[PDB]
């Protein structure tokens, strides 16, 4: 019970499978131009009025 | 080394070392066609040097020594054993196929590398442009799988759109019969056991789709098997031939420094024959590939480089 | 500042919203380049030419030389995409996606 | 940090003032380790070129080892010149200004009270 | 069929089949025997016996011995003038200052 | 600390410049001509350390670590020739020259009077051990044992380093020999609390912790022998000896800090002497042996008393020379019966009677036999945690019993009891076998005579 | 290509990068960056095969995008300043819009979207010529003008580019994605202690240079551009494998390789300006490129992987190919770490 | 990094447009010549930190 | 003759093995002498004869 | 045993004194070091943290074309 | 020497004790200093330690 499975459990393969999501959510890009440039300029948006880096 | 791109910069052209005389001819036919002692002749009609056909130690005879490899160092398959039982169950093969095709495209970067080396033509028998006949007798009788046609096939198109056909192809037309009447002739028990239809299967494919898809960019010289028996004819005909045809014509001194580029370099020639696509006939585990390696390391010859070997008699080496 | 500039930033940055959403088509985003290019020109010659400075002349020329140093390069960077494809859409450029 | 200071003469790999400095030893252990880089960087060359390591091309791992030392030499040069402008720059700072950088006193261990923690 | 060719597993070498006298160290018997006795000399009678003759008579490890000796000085001092054997401060209160409280 | 070191780095030309197979001798001869020069590292006096020069200092601490890694390097490399015997002679040379390696990092790091070289020789052992246990393994979970003992203790070493060096922008220097003199009290934060976290958490990865230890069962019973032997006899105590000299710079704030490891460790004695009873597995059952003595070493340094101090550092030499005998023991089994499994090799005394007489006296250092130096350290930690507080003594003594119900069973299992009827490999014991149980227990046995020499810096 | 020719294009190349680097005048620095784009998009159309295309017309809409945003914010900062000194910036617009246009020019995150395509579309040796070489003059122009980049700004971005970099290592079985989400990390890296000293900064950049043309060399060397080849490698020369083996050691932060040399010392620079949080969480992320970096060497020579038959041919020709100082590039991205204080030459 | 080749060798290469009180043709002058000689002539040598302020 | 075709290798290329030498020389004696200017000059300058 | 290879409790004693006297004169200095950097970034008047700016050599100062400058 | 192999680790441990005892030499700033161990010289000693 606890040194198979629930230590086995909370500590690391609770980051292994949160990494494994992150890392397919990151690199599942359809490696269209236009969603770049689209991001580029909601990147640029949220510069410009939501976080106030132009200050 | 010893050409680079510093000695096409300081005048080492390619045009300027070929001359109409500089021709590759690729001699071609069934079996026991007759070809090979042919062209040999036409070695000696024309001053072209003669490459015999690329067997299983080829490369054995390239480099080191000269002497053959044991077949467990180089090839790794047998012709008789192809010949006695073809549809062996360890996959011989396909194996032998693709170990042959290997072969032929280090033969035909050596012929081309004489060739823009020193401008002298090169007679070469059955080149990479007319092996896959052969494979696709080995699909029709049932003696390989669908898959080894598939990684042949992805080979030979990650492999020959780097390279130029030849100028002349000549073809010797012998029909099955009278093939086999030559290989019965020949004595080579071995041979005995070649069906009919294997042969036939051959013919078939040579002329269905070898020769259709090759007259257009090159030249043929489709031949009888009587008229092959007299080279005066074959080189009369060679040499008054219009090379209108071909992707020869529009080549400058870049392209062709390229391809020098390229060919000269051998492993980079051979890199994409071994691609990692794992298949039952090719694929060797672990530990026989290191077994192998290994003891083809302690030979005499082999474990350093062509020149810092003391055990064949190099000296020097302390300062070289 | 004075009128003129906001009018020109204004346009400067329409050409940048109408360059960062492409709509299928090269030749729109190399039509977008060239009017940034343009605003940005005319921005800098009418701040030189009101601030008198006169030896900065040489600037947005050259500047606009190097215009082309880029645009006519994007035309030679298509033919051999519409070599490549039978239309300039930028959707047929996802091979690069594995 | 120090970009003003190389503002008046730049691109000067040692200035003048680099030459009141003693240079390193020829035994020195820095120069050592670099010239066990070179011959680590020959030997590396000839293992990666199929030549018997430790008897192929003796003179290449000479010049390997002699350009490694002449590198070194003069890089660790430049280390100690630039470690000495540090220490002149802090101290000519903490002697031009005194009152940012006031003495303290020394209480010996009979006046400071420390609080003891039982360990039990 | 015949997936991964492969070479067959070899079968467990047995060292007492070629050689009965093998002490385990080598199949040759001359490296074998010379490996044995080289363990057992510098493992056995250079390490062990000469070790623990030196561990044994180490000069006075972390003067053990001493702070008995001056302590048996030191009660014969503090024993024939009346002093008491220790005091409850280890320094001296005369020199040290405390707090105002 | 350069007499040591520059025998260690030249052992490598010996080694790569030896003859086809004289590597094995010459190793053996000249690691052991070392291990017989370390003995000048007992010029301890009472009050002051030997100090060496500025970068090198030996404590009375260090120095019986020392003294057992170069007493192990001979040992592995006699251990580690048996299986190699098929190898290629140029990954023979790689695999002594990575044991060197190891030896000499290992060397250098209980050496160090500075915290930041301590820690990057403390790290650089991970190199060679991971190399080791990924490409000199028989399994296929080695890979995977290549994963859970590397991102484990990187997890807890990285945020360590960034505490270490605001120690550096903080005291001024982190010279062990200054920050005896400048350290300062640590006031109740929570800014101190998380610097404790980062201090301590990389020491009770390595050492390991229970609920940590998830990587030591699985980096033990993959590993070659020579990797078991590293991992369970030298490379648990760097994180004893990392607690050794960080608990100084941590001090008051370890009073009420300490509670949760102190019952983490306390109920992980018990669980893993538990696991232990029920193991298939003999190499898992030396693991989880070696976590519940780590965490009784634990215990004992986070109570930190003087008779605390002296058990731990007792109880980290007897446990390393222990499970070094136990590993090995089941190295021979291994190479015998071709697995793991407890339960197939049964009865071995009817076959091997010197082999039974070695197990049964590992078995007997292993629960602690008085006046071996395994019960000096025990019960001096026993004697401790009484005074700190008299409850603690059952949550001892219990486990004390559990100790003797795995080990016995471990003896039994494997040695008494009818023969197995389809095993008919049994080989004889070779002298190189007994040779190395031999070397590997005599001086167990021996240094229950003096043990002064190991009770730590305060004896 | 003409051998003159490429000669010709990449002494260009060096020129601009050059322009950039020695100019006193902001027009000068956007004529080398012109410059520089336009003799380094026909380096990587060298094959003309369609994937250069596509990596061409990527590349070359990127980097003209960040070019206009770079002429704009120096048009602003004339108009606030009335000036042409290369030095801090005099309007925090200018300064946001250089940061961005410098972020888009370097491939940072959230503008990384180009690189790992770019990189992929390209052989080997423009990747490594794009990859080591571009990346030089916008971290000078980065360092030019030190007092003006908002910290929240270049902060934000470090960490995204680290966090970004990080995660999408994992996710890749082409060498030449792996390189590039480890060069955005690297970036992050980089950008996250140019506030504080930049000395450290210009340190990570050489130990970058130096390892990054040591796993390009080394990929020359061995002629792989997948995972399964540069598995195979273990046939046909072991020596490369053990290269590549304590190279992607040294990549990891590993001590005691140079790998180490920057990252902790970055630390160091962190801890004295009392920030303790983004060093831990830095090193925690770059947790996830040493865990690819083992990936591939477990892949690569830990582990032999089966090969073919073919490769046999190859044990009979040894490797004739330009291995420009592979050994000691090696040395030194691997044995660097005792000469730690050779960076007081940096400053 | 900026290696600074230009005073290095002395060749005067981009210094003359950098700012509008530098020699202009046929002696022109800008329109803030005098404020920007100013400004120029105050925070000359004295740093970017002590010239801020 | 052991080897069927010429190794590019087989003789040393002396005119590289004495530009070799060379090199290693005069970067040899270049570096003596640098560092005997450098130790006089210092020794000048601080006056420590 | 005590003559031949240990060594003497004076020698450890004024050696371990002199490494005392070293590591604290290198912590002091490095304190020491670190408030300069400080200040010199808090200030700006001292040789370190000198950001370049606008050269005054530049500067022309011929009459022009106009009297009003 | 046919066992030029074998003087390897004697010869570096030779090497380390002379290293160790130039190594002492360059730490001798307290020699006969302390206050402990402080003594007039003997005749015939001008050190009181190598
Ligand atoms: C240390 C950390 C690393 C650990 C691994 C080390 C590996 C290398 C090992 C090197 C060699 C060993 C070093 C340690 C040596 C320890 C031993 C030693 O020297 O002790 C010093 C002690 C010193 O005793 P002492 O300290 O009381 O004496 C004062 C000191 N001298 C000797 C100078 C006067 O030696 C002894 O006690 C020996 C006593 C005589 C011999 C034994 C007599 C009795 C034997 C048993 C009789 C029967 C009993 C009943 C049996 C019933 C059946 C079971
Ligand atoms: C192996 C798995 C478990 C690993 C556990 C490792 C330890 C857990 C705690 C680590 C915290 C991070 C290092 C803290 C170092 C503090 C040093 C210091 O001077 O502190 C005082 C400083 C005080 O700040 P200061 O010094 O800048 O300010 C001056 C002092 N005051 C506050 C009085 C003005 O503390 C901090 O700056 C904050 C410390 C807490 C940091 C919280 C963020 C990190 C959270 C933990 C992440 C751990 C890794 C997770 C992932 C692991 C892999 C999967
Ligand atoms: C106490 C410490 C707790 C954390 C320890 C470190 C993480 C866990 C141990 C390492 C990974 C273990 C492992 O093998 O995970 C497998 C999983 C999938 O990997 P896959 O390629 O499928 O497996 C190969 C076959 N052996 O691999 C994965 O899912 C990859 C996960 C990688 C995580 C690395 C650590 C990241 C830490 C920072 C996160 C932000
Ligand atoms: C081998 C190195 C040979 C160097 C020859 C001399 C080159 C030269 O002129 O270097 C000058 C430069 C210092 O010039 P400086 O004006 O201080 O540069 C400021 C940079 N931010 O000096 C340096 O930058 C020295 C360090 C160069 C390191 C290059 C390799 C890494
Ligand atoms: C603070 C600022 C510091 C600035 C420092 C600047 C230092 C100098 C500039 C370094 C930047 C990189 C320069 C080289 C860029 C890459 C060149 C390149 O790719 O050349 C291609 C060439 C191809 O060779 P081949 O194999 O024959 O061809 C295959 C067919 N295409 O060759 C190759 O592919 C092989 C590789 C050739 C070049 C390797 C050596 C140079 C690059 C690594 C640096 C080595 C250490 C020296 C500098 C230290 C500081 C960075
Ligand atoms: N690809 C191939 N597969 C099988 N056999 C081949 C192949 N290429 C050539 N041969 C054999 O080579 C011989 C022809 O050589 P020759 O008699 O010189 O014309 C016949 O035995 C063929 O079967």
């Amino acid at each position: 019970l606890l040194d198979l499975i629930w230590l086995e459990t909370i500590l690391p393969k609770t980051i292994s499978l949160a990494q494994m999501k992150m890392s397919t959510t990151i690199t599942s890009q359809k490696g269209l131009i236009k969603l770049y440039f689209l991001s580029f300029l909601i990147t640029i948006l949220i510069s410009t009025t939501l976080l106030n880096f132009h200050e | 080394l010893q050409y680079g791109p510093l000695a096409y910069i300081l005048g080492e052209k390619t045009t300027k070392k070929m001359t109409e005389n500089s021709k590759l001819i690729t001699v071609d036919g069934n079996i026991c066609s007759g070809k090979s002692k042919l062209a040999k002749e036409v070695a000696e009609k024309l001053g072209l040097k003669h490459f015999p056909e690329a067997g299983i130690h080829y490369a054995d005879s390239t480099t080191g020594d000269g002497k053959p490899l044991p077949v467990r160092f180089s090839g790794n398959c047998s012709l008789e054993k192809f010949y006695d039982d073809p549809k062996s169950n360890d996959g011989n093969s396909y194996r032998l196929q693709a170990w042959l095709y290997a072969s032929r495209l280090l033969q035909y970067a050596d012929a081309l590398e004489h060739l823009l080396s020193t401008g002298q033509g090169v007679v070469l028998e059955r080149s990479i442009y007319s092996d896959f006949v052969f494979l696709e007798a080995m699909y029709r009788q049932g003696f390989i799988r669908k898959q080894c046609v598939d990684h042949y096939n992805q080979v030979k198109k990650v492999t020959v759109c780097e390279y130029l056909p030849p100028h002349v192809v000549i073809y010797v037309d012998v029909p099955v019969s009278e093939v086999q009447s030559r290989i019965q002739k020949k004595g080579n028990p071995h041979e005995m056991k070649i069906t009919s239809a294997y042969l036939q299967d051959i013919e078939n494919v040579y002329k269905g789709t070898f020769l259709p898809e090759m007259s257009e960019k090159c030249e043929v010289l489709q031949y009888s098997a009587w008229e092959a028996e007299d080279a005066e004819k074959v080189v009369e005909d060679i040499q008054y031939l219009k090379y209108d045809k071909g992707p020869w014509l529009d080549q400058d001194d870049r392209k062709l420094h390229n391809l020098r580029m390229l060919v000269q370099d051998k492993l980079e020639v051979l890199n994409y024959t071994s691609i990692p696509v794992f298949l039952p006939e090719v694929t060797i585990g672990a530990h026989q590939s290191d077994r192998v390696f290994q003891e083809f390391t302690e030979l005499p010859g082999r474990k350093y480089r062509a020149g810092y070997n003391e055990d064949v008699g190099d000296k020097w080496i302390w300062l070289k | 500042m004075s009128l003129v500039y906001m009018n020109i930033m204004m346009a400067f940055t329409v050409s940048l919203t109408g360059l960062l959403m492409y709509r299928s088509h090269l030749m729109s985003s190399l039509l977008c380049l060239e009017g940034m290019m343009l605003s940005l020109f005319i921005l800098a010659t009418l701040m030189i030419l009101n601030s008198h400075f006169t030896l900065a002349s040489m600037m947005p020329i050259i500047l606009l030389v190097f215009a082309a140093c880029e645009a006519a390069l994007g035309l030679s960077l298509l033919v051999m995409v519409s070599n490549t494809y039978g239309t300039d859409y930028v959707q047929n450029l996802n091979l690069l996606q594995c | 940090m120090m970009t003003g200071r190389q503002a008046r003469a730049p691109l000067q790999f040692l200035p003048d003032e680099a030459r009141s400095l003693p240079p390193p030893k020829l035994t020195d252990p820095r120069l050592a380790y670099i010239g066990f880089l070179g011959y680590c960087s020959g030997l590396i060359d000839n293992a990666i070129r199929r030549r018997p390591v430790l008897s192929a091309g003796l003179h290449r791992q000479f010049l390997y080892i002699t350009s490694f030392v002449f590198v070194g030499y003069y890089l660790l040069k430049r280390q100690d010149y630039m470690y000495a402008v540090r220490d002149h720059d802090m101290f000519s700072y903490i002697k031009s200004h005194p009152e940012d950088f006031p003495e303290k006193d020394k209480k010996t261990y009979r006046e400071v009270f420390e609080e003891f923690h039982p360990v039990r | 069929t015949l997936r991964w060719q492969e070479d067959p597993e070899p079968e467990d070498e047995n060292l007492y089949e070629k050689n009965p006298d093998s002490h385990g160290y080598d199949k040759d018997p001359a490296v074998d025997v010379w490996n044995m006795r080289v363990v057992f000399f510098f493992g056995f009678s250079i390490v062990l016996v000469l070790g623990s003759t030196f561990v044994a008579y180490l000069p006075d490890y972390r003067m053990q011995e001493w702070a008995r000796r001056e302590a048996e000085r030191l009660v014969k001092y503090r024993e024939a003038h009346g002093l008491p054997l220790m005091e409850s401060n280890c320094f001296d209160p005369s020199k040290i200052q405390l707090p105002e409280d | 600390m350069l007499k040591y070191i520059i025998p260690t780095m030249m052992l490598m030309p010996l080694t790569w410049l030896s003859k086809n197979s004289m590597i094995w001798i010459n190793t053996t001869l000249h690691s052991l001509l070392i291990s017989l020069t370390s003995l000048l590292l007992l010029n301890q006096f009472g009050d002051n350390s030997l100090n060496f020069s500025l970068t090198f200092f030996s404590d009375s601490l260090s120095t019986p670590l020392l003294i057992l890694t170069m007493w192990l390097l001979p040992l592995m490399l006699m251990a580690s020739q048996h299986h190699l015997s098929k190898e290629n002679l140029a990954r023979k040379k790689l695999f002594i020259s990575m044991l060197i390696l190891l030896q000499l990092f290992l060397i250098m790091t209980f050496t160090a009077t500075e915290l930041i070289f301590f820690y990057i020789m403390f790290e650089a052992t991970l190199v060679p051990t991971l190399i080791i246990i990924t490409r000199w393994g028989n399994q296929t979970e080695r890979l995977n044992a290549g994963l859970y003992f590397l991102f484990y203790t990187l997890a807890g070493s990285l945020p360590l380093l960034v505490a270490l060096i605001y120690i550096q922008n903080t005291m001024g220097s982190l010279n062990f020999l200054i920050l005896q003199y400048w350290v300062q009290p640590m006031p109740n934060s929570w800014s101190n609390t998380f610097m404790w976290l980062a201090c301590m958490m990389a020491f009770m990865v390595k050492m390991p912790l229970y609920g940590l230890h998830l990587w030591l069962p699985k980096a033990h019973v993959e590993a070659p022998i020579a990797g078991s032997m590293v991992l369970a006899a030298i490379l648990l105590k760097l994180g004893g000896y990392g607690m050794m000299r960080i608990t100084l710079l941590l001090n008051p704030i370890t009073d009420f800090m300490a509670y949760p490891f102190i019952m983490l460790s306390l109920w992980g004695m018990i669980m893993t002497s538990s696991i232990c009873l029920r193991q298939t597995d003999l190499k898992s059952l030396i693991a989880y042996s070696s976590v519940s003595h780590m965490a009784l070493v634990i215990v004992a340094i986070l109570i930190q008393t003087p008779w605390s101090y002296m058990g731990a550092t007792a109880l980290m030499i007897a446990h390393g020379l222990t499970s070094s005998m136990l590993f090995c023991l089941a190295n021979s089994n291994y190479e015998r019966v071709h697995s793991r499994t407890m339960i197939l090799a049964r009865g071995l005394q009817t076959l091997l009677p010197l082999m039974a007489a070695w197990w049964l006296l590992a078995s007997l250092t292993n629960l602690a036999l008085p006046p071996s130096i395994n019960l000096i350290g025990e019960l001096f930690v026993v004697m401790s945690t009484f005074s700190w507080s008299n409850i603690t003594i059952i949550l001892m003594g219990l486990n004390m019993v559990i100790t003797a119900l795995y080990s016995l069973y471990m003896l039994i299992t494997t040695q008494r009891g009818k023969h197995t009827h389809h095993i008919n490999n049994i080989l004889p014991s070779f002298t190189r076998e007994n040779a190395l149980m031999s070397l590997h227990m005599l001086p167990l046995l021996l240094l229950s005579l003096n043990p002064k020499i190991i009770l730590g810096p305060l004896y | 290509m003409n051998p003159i020719i490429l000669i010709i294009i990449l002494m260009t190349v060096m020129l601009g990068t050059i322009i950039v680097m020695i100019s006193t005048h902001w027009l000068l620095i956007w004529i080398g960056f012109e410059m520089n784009m336009l003799a380094i998009i026909p380096i990587m159309m060298k094959k003309h095969n369609p994937r250069a295309t596509e990596a061409s017309t990527k590349y070359f809409l990127t980097q003209s995008t960040a070019s206009m945003l770079l002429m704009m914010a120096i048009i602003i900062n004339l108009m606030f300043s009335g000036q042409w000194t290369v030095m801090k910036l005099f309007n925090p617009m200018a300064s946001m819009l250089m940061t961005m246009a410098l972020a888009m020019k370097l491939g940072m995150a959230p503008f990384h979207f180009w690189v790992p395509e770019v990189t992929q579309g390209i052989p080997l040796s423009s990747g490594l010529i794009l990859l080591t070489w571009q990346k030089l003059a916008p971290m000078s122009v980065l360092y030019q003008i030190l007092p003006s980049i908002n910290l929240d700004l270049i902060l934000t971005l470090s960490i995204l580019s680290i966090t970004i970099g990080g995660w999408g290592g994992l996710n890749q079985t082409q060498l030449r994605k792996i390189m590039a989400y480890s060069s955005i990390a690297h970036m992050g890296w980089m950008t996250a202690v140019l506030l504080y000293n930049p000395t450290m900064t210009l340190l990570n950049l050489i130990i970058y240079i130096i390892m990054t043309s040591t796993m390009f060399t080394l990929f020359m060397a061995n002629s792989t551009t997948t995972t399964l080849s540069l598995s195979h490698t273990w046939n046909k020369a072991p020596i490369m494998t053990i290269l590549v083996l304590i190279t992607l050691l040294s990549m990891g932060g590993l001590p005691p390789l140079s790998g180490f040399m920057p990252k902790w010392m970055i630390i160091q620079e962190m801890t004295k300006n009392d920030s303790i949080i983004l060093p831990t969480l830095m090193a925690i992320t770059a947790l996830l490129n040493l865990y690819f970096y083992m990936r591939l060497t477990y892949s690569t020579a830990l582990t032999m992987f089966p090969s073919t038959n073919n490769m046999k041919m190859k044990w009979q020709f040894p490797t004739t190919k330009r291995m420009t100082l592979l050994p000691t590039m090696t040395v030194l991205s691997t044995m660097l770490l005792p000469l730690t204080p050779i960076l007081s030459i940096l400053e | 990094p900026f290696f600074d080749v230009q005073k290095k060798l002395g060749v005067d290469l981009d210094h003359w447009m950098t700012i509008q009180s530098a020699e202009q043709p046929h002696r022109i002058p800008a329109r803030c010549h005098a404020f920007e000689k100013e400004w120029i002539e105050c925070a000359h040598g004295i740093g970017s930190i002590r010239a801020e302020k | 003759k052991f080897y069927i075709q010429e190794p590019p290798h087989g003789s040393p290329n002396w005119l590289k093995v004495g530009l070799t030498l060379g090199t290693s020389a005069f970067l040899w004696i270049y570096l003596i002498k640098q560092h005997n200017e450098d130790v006089l000059e210092y020794k000048r300058r601080n006056g420590l004869e | 045993i005590a003559r031949t290879f240990f060594d003497a409790p004076e020698k450890n004693y004024e050696r371990t004194m002199a490494i005392l006297q070293i590591e604290s004169e290198k912590a002091e200095l490095r304190l020491k070091e670190l408030e300069v950097r400080r200040l010199m970034r808090a200030k700006g008047d001292g040789p370190w943290f000198q950001y370049p700016t606008i050269d005054k050599a530049l500067i022309d100062h011929s009459p022009k074309a106009t009297p009003d400058n | 020497r046919d066992h030029w192999i074998h003087v390897l680790v004697p010869v570096g441990f030779v090497f380390g004790y002379y290293l160790d005892r130039k190594n002492d030499e360059k730490l001798a700033a307290f020699r006969n200093k302390s206050l402990l161990y402080k003594r007039e010289l003997k005749p015939q000693e001008e050190v009181t330690w190598k």
